[PDB]
Formats: C-alpha cells, sequence, structure tokens
C-alpha cells in the first residue's frame, strides 16, 4: 500500500511538473512569435 | 433479512473505503468496485420487491379466495 501510495504521488508530480514545462514552452515561444513580429515592423520601419 | 447478505458486502466495502484515501491510486479500483456492488444490491432489491409484492397478493387471496381445496391448492401453487 506505501508503494501504491508512492507510486500514484510520482504520477501525481509527474503531471503537474509535465504541464508547468508545456506553459513555459507556450510562453517562451509566445515571446519568440512576438519579438519577430516587432523584428518585422522595425525592418518596415527602416524601409518607411 | 432476505438482502441481509448483500448489505453487508455493501458495508464491508464501505469499510474497506473508510480506510483508502485519495493520496492512493487504490480510489480508482476501489470506486470500480463500489459501482458493482451497490449496482447489483439495487437490482437484487428490486427483483425482491416485485417478487414480495406478488407473496403478499396471493397470501391476501386466501382470506378471499372459495373455500374449495383446488382453490386453495392452486394459491399454495403461485406461493411456492
Amino acid at each position: 500500500e506505501h508503494l501504491e501510495q508512492e507510486k500514484h504521488e510520482l504520477r501525481r508530480r509527474f503531471e503537474n511538473r509535465e504541464g508547468e514545462w508545456e506553459g513555459r514552452v507556450s510562453e517562451l515561444e509566445t515571446d519568440v512569435k512576438q519579438l519577430q513580429d516587432e523584428l518585422e515592423r522595425q525592418q518596415l520601419h527602416l524601409r518607411e | 433479512l432476505l438482502v441481509a447478505g448483500l448489505k453487508k458486502e455493501v458495508q464491508a466495502l464501505i469499510a474497506e473505503g473508510i480506510a483508502l484515501v485519495w493520496e492512493s491510486y487504490k480510489l480508482d479500483p476501489y470506486v470500480q468496485r463500489l459501482a458493482e456492488t451497490v449496482f447489483n444490491f439495487q437490482e437484487k432489491v428490486d427483483d425482491l420487491l416485485i417478487i414480495e409484492e406478488k407473496i403478499d397478493l396471493e397470501v391476501r387471496s386466501l382470506e378471499t379466495c372459495m373455500y374449495d381445496h383446488k382453490t386453495f391448492s392452486e394459491i399454495l401453487n403461485r406461493v411456492q
């Protein structure tokens, strides 16, 4: 029973940190996308 | 009395769950276990209510049925 409880808590912390990793990856990709948009805008301003 | 055996089984599984906790993953087999046992307890209880009312009607008929052996014996055949 103690092994079973430990296994369940490991699955739980596993999934929680996995969701955290997905959120971090999505936020960094959002930063990359926004900053690329700003680079496009600045190049357009350069040509203007 | 007839459902006495079946009802205790639910109390046993209830007694089992009273020790379990959400931290164990034994909750989910237990959830499966309790539903099956409670499901059986509902069905068999429903069966007896149908049967027991029939027996209640049949024994009631003995009060008002005709006083001949065949009329009685036919009623005692249904209850048997």
